[PDB]
RNA sequence: AACCCAGACCAACAGCUAAGGUCUCAAAAAUGUGUUAAGUGGAAAAGGAGGUUUAGGUACGUAAACAGCCAGGAGGUUGGCUUAGAAGCAGCCAUACCUUUAAAGAGUGCGUAAUAGCUCACUGGUCGAGUACUUAAGCGCCGAUAAUGUAACGGGGCUAAAC
RNA sequence: GGACGCUGUCUCAACGUGGAGCUCGGUGAAAUUGAAGUAUCGGUGAAGAUGCCGAUUACUUGUGGUUAGACGGAAAGACCC
RNA sequence: GACGGAAGGGUUUGGCACCUCGAUGUCGGCUCAUCGCAUCCUAGGGCUGGAGCAGGUCCUAAGGGUAUGGCUGUUCGCCAUUUAAAGCGGUACGCGAGCUGGGUUCAGAACGUCGUGAGACAGUUUGGUCCCUAUCUGCCACAAGCGUUGGAUAUUUGAGAG
RNA sequence: UACGUUCGGAAAGGAUAACCGCUGAAAGCAUCUAAGUGGGAAGCCUUCCUCAAGAUGAGAUAUCCUUUAAGGGUCCUGGAA
């Protein structure tokens, strides 16, 4: 969704990872969704 | 695949119970016999040789009559095909127009007429010039590449040459009539070809 | 002598269990081109 | 065969006597309308003081071409002039009367009440 | 409007799509209460 | 590393676990499972238990360490408790109904869904709205469980669709919500 | 053509070297200790970043740290209010507000017109060593993105034949 | 600028006719031309390469067609200085 | 998403004057296209302050398609009807040894303005020769010769290409 | 020859893009990924039609001939060319 280039932690809750190469924040708020561009 | 080798007779039409007119093209067909096999463990696939109208007796290659050596009372044939992944038959059978009788829609194969050589608005549509308002030009090609890049003509570009003359296979053909006495499949439209050119009539694929 | 052809000829076995370090199994590309204009076709080294 | 610009009848009583086709409807480069097709037309000429006043745009559907088209039955169907009959917007007549003949490819197109008001269906 | 077309097999069966699984595969197909012949698309029943 | 991958793990006594040439069978009541193990990694069984350590230390070793021993574990869980993952159809007209080994789902497409079971794998109903798979591997078990509920994915604004039993879908509103 | 090395008197089927190279096209390298997983090498920015090597600080800990798991997570007290409501979570002010205190903030978030309701910091038990935030370097990741044809290693290929 | 009539101007092109074109016999030029066992792509370069680099593709040689290139031919650029 | 900050693209208006003035023909339209994806439509999705219908934003995707007319020399734009949509660009602002010459950029003449005047004006109006038989490469078609290891005649597997 | 007639764009399969996973670590949790293992588009590869062994890597087979034979060509009558 949040297709960007500074994929950042939102709230308390959102949690980064790392899939296959690209940067990615999980959360249950799915509104905070990310990936690195 | 079943085939068989026909010859397109002409064109005519037939008036179903109803009324409705269907336009069918004729397809004659010579005995068919079956000449020789091909096997996967020797000629590496497997098909069955298929062949037709006879040739006249003077005008026999010693290597066509020795094709044609162990079968019985099988005159050498002057078309011949193959039909491949066939079964059911072998070397001195003879295949009926029947074998037809339980299809609804078949592939006919032919050699289309032959235009000659033609120009690029008959042969790709091309639209032309202006007629009048002073124009010089009328059935040309017009531009056909770019300035200097490419600085060539690509491979491909679609000028004047011979048209028609090649192979073509035409799909879901109905077949509307099978008539065994008089050895005639009729088929619902087009097939190519002239009058007494050849065909090969297959079994539809969908 | 490079002149000439004097080496002798070998044969290849096995030619299809060459190992491949790396993704290069999944990622390593065979070009090639019609001469065609846009006819450009790849196929990796699983596919070839 | 009507494409655009061609002048046509307009069969019904709404008070056009002329009409002008301006356009071919559904399809893209689509060029010619047949028996039953929908054009949008322009009225060129009208009964005076009449509901229909010249200069106006409406859909209209095609009844009589001078063009024949083939049945399933074989037959061909050629009228003398190409005429059309003004439509609301529900695709339904507005007029009240329709002259003349009219083709029976309506009947398919599926305008039965145009078939109805019809003299004769041919 | 041309009657509704019944949609009706060759065989005087009734047409009826079934969605097979087989292996992450949703399969959609058609099916011929009659004579059972399972074929894809109710073309190749008519 | 950390400490799961170092837990020591206990054998059930109807339970056997073997280890050979980078292999591992695990034959318990319930059926019998096989695992790979890497090379790094070694796997011991001894008084009546499995232990899990490397021979590197690089971070693949590292992971490995874990990876395997979760593994032996849910391997051995299996064979003696099996595993089952349950599944709940919510929605006005759905329905689930079974036939051999294939169930038959209504789930208001225009098309009835069937669907075959895998092998290795049983279902279990309660009425037509609630199902629980059980198998004696928890891969295939959870595979299965999802590809169902892909067949029709949950959705917020009535929770009409096929749930996870342990799953709890957020909510939204639609037109009452937002009144002013 | 302008950069690097090097000033052609002619001849030799001699040797040593400069720049630049030593898997192969293509004449010339092997061993030692590490780094890199991106074919980075073999283009580039602001910025993002639980990639990893090495070194060093500040928190915190075998007298139990962190994550999980099991509990409490309060009473005074609707903190006084603005407002219509504001009960911890429109908004103003501090919370030098105390007690039972294990520990409970004038509450971390979610959500209710207003609460209500669900959670957290906070602390207790089960477990059993490093963890949690940062600093400097060595290589890396994303950002990376044009039009005839792979086309930003010369090619093949290379996990070294890369640094 | 508008209207009527009329029409292949156009949608949309098709067929036929006459002279060229094509084949053979006779006669027989032209501008042009450093020559030539003169391919393409991505590059490089007096900054748009048949001739250089790397790679790809291509049996030898004619004929009827087509003009993308050979910064084509023709006129010591008329514009500008 | 203001206020600022960091880049790419080489298409706009420009900067420079490196190739060409013993000539590299300039705007549009016609004909024929080919390529890029920064996607107009169709296809697959994530999130919505997404009930549904219909959207908004972002990601993947270039296979195919992407209108006819009125005005203007116009590209462009506006407008009329349509359409699933009426995409944005590169290619000597693709394409005049393929076409048109309306526009621009010759000599006639006229209007306005400037100049005493000859005349001048990215002001306007009207009239005004668009040359060349293809040697080579390239491309569209068709043959002659030979090769494929004895020489021929039929039937075909298929790399590869459209 | 189209303005006419008929037919064609498929169905299925494989590997994938974005996306969604299952099982699970590094990092006791969590996590689509690091070992594995799945779904997933008019795109890619097969499938449909045409050309095709000058594919010099010149393939495979059946039959004919063994010192000019098998066979082909020229010439002539012609065509569906
Ligand atoms: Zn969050």
């Amino acid at each position: 969704m949040k297709v960007r280039v500074s994929v950042k932690p939102i709230c308390e809750k959102c949690k980064v990872i790392k899939r296959k190469g690209v940067l990615r924040i999980i959360c249950d708020n799915l509104k905070h969704k990310q990936r690195q561009k | 695949m079943l085939g068989l080798i026909g010859k397109k007779v002409g064109m005519t039409q037939i008036f179903q119970k109803n009324g409705i007119v269907v336009p069918v093209t004729v397809i004659e067909f010579q005995p068919n016999y079956i000449i020789g096999k091909k096997t996967v463990d020797r000629d590496g696939y497997s098909a069955l040789i298929a062949g037709s109208v006879d040739l006249k007796s003077s005008k026999v290659s010693k290597p066509i009559k020795g094709q044609y050596k162990s079968l019985k009372d099988i005159e050498p044939k002057r078309y011949v095909i193959e039909l491949k992944g066939l079964d059911g038959y072998d070397a001195g059978d003879e295949i009926k127009v029947d074998v037809f009788k339980s299809v609804k829609y078949v592939d006919v194969t032919g050699t289309t007429k032959g235009k000659g050589f033609q120009g690029a608005m008959k042969r790709h549509n091309f639209s032309g010039g202006p007629s009048s308002h002073g124009s010089k030009f009328h059935r040309h090609l017009g531009g056909t590449g770019q300035a200097t890049t490419p600085a060539r003509t690509f491979k491909g570009t679609k000028m004047a040459g011979r048209m028609a003359g090649n192979q073509q296979t035409i799909q879901n053909l109905e077949v509307v009539l099978i008539d065994e006495e008089k050895r005639a499949l009729l088929v619902k439209g087009a097939v190519p070809g002239a009058k007494g050119s050849f065909v090969v009539v297959k079994k539809s694929k969908k | 002598t490079p002149h000439q052809d004097l080496g002798d000829n070998v044969i290849i076995i096995n030619a299809s269990k060459v190992k491949l370090t790396g993704k290069k199994y999944q990622q390593k590309l065979y070009y090639r081109h019609s001469r065609y204009p846009g006819g450009l076709y790849s196929d990796t080294f699983r596919t070839l | 065969m009507i494409q655009m610009q061609t002048y046509l009848t307009i069969a019904d009583n709404t008070g056009g006597k002329v009409a002008q086709c301006i356009k071919v409807l559904g399809g893209s480069k689509r060029r010619y309308a047949k028996i039953g097709d929908i054009i949008t037309i322009v009225v060129k000429q009208a009964i005076p003081n009449s509901s229909v006043k010249k200069g106006d745009v409406y859909k209209a559907v095609i009844v009589r071409t001078s063009k024949e088209v083939r049945r399933k039955n074989g037959t061909y169907v050629r009228f003398d002039d190409n005429a059309c009959v003004i439509l609301d917007a529900n695709l339904s007549p507005r007029g009240k009367r329709v002259f003349g003949p009219v083709a029976r490819e309506l009947r398919d197109a599926n305008f039965m009440k145009v078939v109805s008001l019809a003299s004769e269906v041919i | 409007r041309v009657g509704s077309k019944e949609l009706i097999s060759r065989w005087g069966g009734k047409i009826i799509m079934k969605s097979k699984f087989e292996n992450g595969k949703i399969k959609h197909y058609a099916e011929c209460q009659t004579s059972k012949n399972t074929a894809r698309k109710p073309r190749d029943l008519f | 590393m950390s400490r799961i991958g170092r837990l020591p793990i206990k054998i059930p006594d109807a339970v056997k676990v073997d280890v050979k040439d980078n292999l591992v069978i695990v034959e318990g009541i319930r059926g019998r499972l096989v695992q790979d193990i890497k090379d790094s990694i070694n796997v011991k069984v001894e008084n009546g238990s499995v232990i899990v350590d490397r021979v590197l230390n690089d971070k693949k070793a590292k992971a490995y360490h874990g990876l395997y021993r979760s593994l032996i574990f849910n391997m051995v869980k299996g064979v003696t408790e099996g595993f089952s993952k349950s599944l709940t159809i919510n929605g006005i007209g759905y329905r689930v109904e079974q036939q051999g080994n294939s169930l038959f789902l209504s789930l208001g497409y225009s098309t009835q869904f069937e669907y075959v079971i895998p092998d290795g794998i049983s279902v279990k109903l309660d009425g037509n709205t609630k199902i629980s798979v059980e198998g004696i591997d928890k891969f295939k078990v959870g595979q299965v469980a999802a590809e169902i509920r892909s067949l029709k994915k949950p959705e917020p604004y009535k929770g009409k669709g096929i749930k996870y039993d342990n799953e709890v879908i957020r909510r939204k509103v639609g037109k009452s919500g937002v009144k002013k």
